């Protein structure tokens, strides 16, 4: 994990996700369940 | 805050404004999610009664997404005092759920040894708020954000009138023009890791407004991560 956060999205390999995200096949991206992920600026 | 820019739509969120009798804005929090809100515990004895605000932008306006929300719990952590601020937490547990949109979505929480180790190793953090625009001003109208470089906390105790403790870290400027100020207490410390955006403190206090050698007092998110989930759990 020391180095590049172990090229994970969010949480350190093992990588993982916040509430309302799933880990992505990669297994290191981090996907948004709803459209009002927490921690993301919001769109119209 | 003084200094910063007013936030563009869609860009603080998780910001929440805590409203007093008078309806008027005296502390921040930070939407957790849609029963709950962070807060500071000395927010809490400066209101005998408050509602907390979600969507506004400006508080002289009332615009879309504006809504309002009575407080059903209030949980304070049971260590904070006013004669250290230290344990400067709280918990709000809203009535009625929070209905996400355009300008009202929740801060992520981040996991305590990820966080330590690789958040708050980062070179700054955003905190916002409706407070004084100046030391002894009026407070803002608008929403404001400031990006505020984490500071060395041994650089920081040295430079504080009080005790810094673990609980606590520092944000901001020796001597640029730019802080959180009174108002903005209660209120959204986070911290960008990558394109996600992580609550890693509570706008707590400091030693006047932007003062030449002080710095902005943060309650560290980290120390209550646990404290946080079990409050969340009733
Ligand atoms: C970073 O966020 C902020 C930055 C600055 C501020 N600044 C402020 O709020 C100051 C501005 N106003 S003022 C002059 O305009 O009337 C008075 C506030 C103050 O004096 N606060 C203060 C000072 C010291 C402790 N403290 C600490 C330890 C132990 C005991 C103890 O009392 C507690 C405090 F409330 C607020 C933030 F929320
Ligand atoms: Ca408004
Ligand atoms: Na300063």
């Amino acid at each position: 994990c020391s180095l590049d956060n172990g090229d994970c999205d969010q949480f350190c390999v093992v990588c993982s996700c916040a509430r309302g995200y799933t880990l992505a096949d990669n297994g290191k991206a981090c996907i948004p369940t709803g459209p009002y992920p927490c921690g993301k600026q919001t769109l119209e | 805050i003084v200094g910063g820019q007013e936030c563009k739509d869609g860009e603080c969120p998780w910001q929440a404004l805590l409203i007093n009798e008078e309806n008027e804005g005296f502390c921040g929090g930070t939407i957790l999610s849609e029963f709950y809100i962070l807060t500071a515990a000395h927010c809490l004895y400066q209101a005998k009664r408050f509602k907390v605000r979600v969507g506004d932008r400006n508080t002289e306006q009332e615009e879309g997404g504006e809504a309002v929300h009575e407080v059903e719990v209030v949980i304070k952590h049971n260590r904070f005092t006013k004669e250290t601020y230290d344990f400067d937490i709280a918990v709000l547990r809203l009535k009625t759920p929070i209905t996400f949109r355009m300008n009202v979505a929740p801060a992520c929480l981040p996991e305590r040894d990820w966080a330590e180790s690789t958040l708050m190793t980062q070179k700054t953090g955003i905190v916002s708020g409706f407070g004084r625009t100046h030391e002894k001003g009026r407070q803002s109208t608008r929403l404001k954000m400031l990006e505020v470089p984490y500071v060395d906390r041994n650089s920081c105790k040295l430079s504080s009138s009080f005790i810094i403790t673990q609980n606590m870290f520092c944000a901001g400027y020796d001597t640029k023009q730019e802080d959180a100020c009174q108002g903005d207490s209660g209120g959204p410390h986070v911290t960008r890791f990558k394109d996600t955006y992580f609550v890693t403190g509570i706008v707590s206090w400091g030693e006047g407004c932007a003062r030449k050698g002080k710095y902005g007092i943060y309650t560290k998110v980290t120390a209550f991560l646990k404290w946080i989930d079990r409050s969340m759990k009733t």
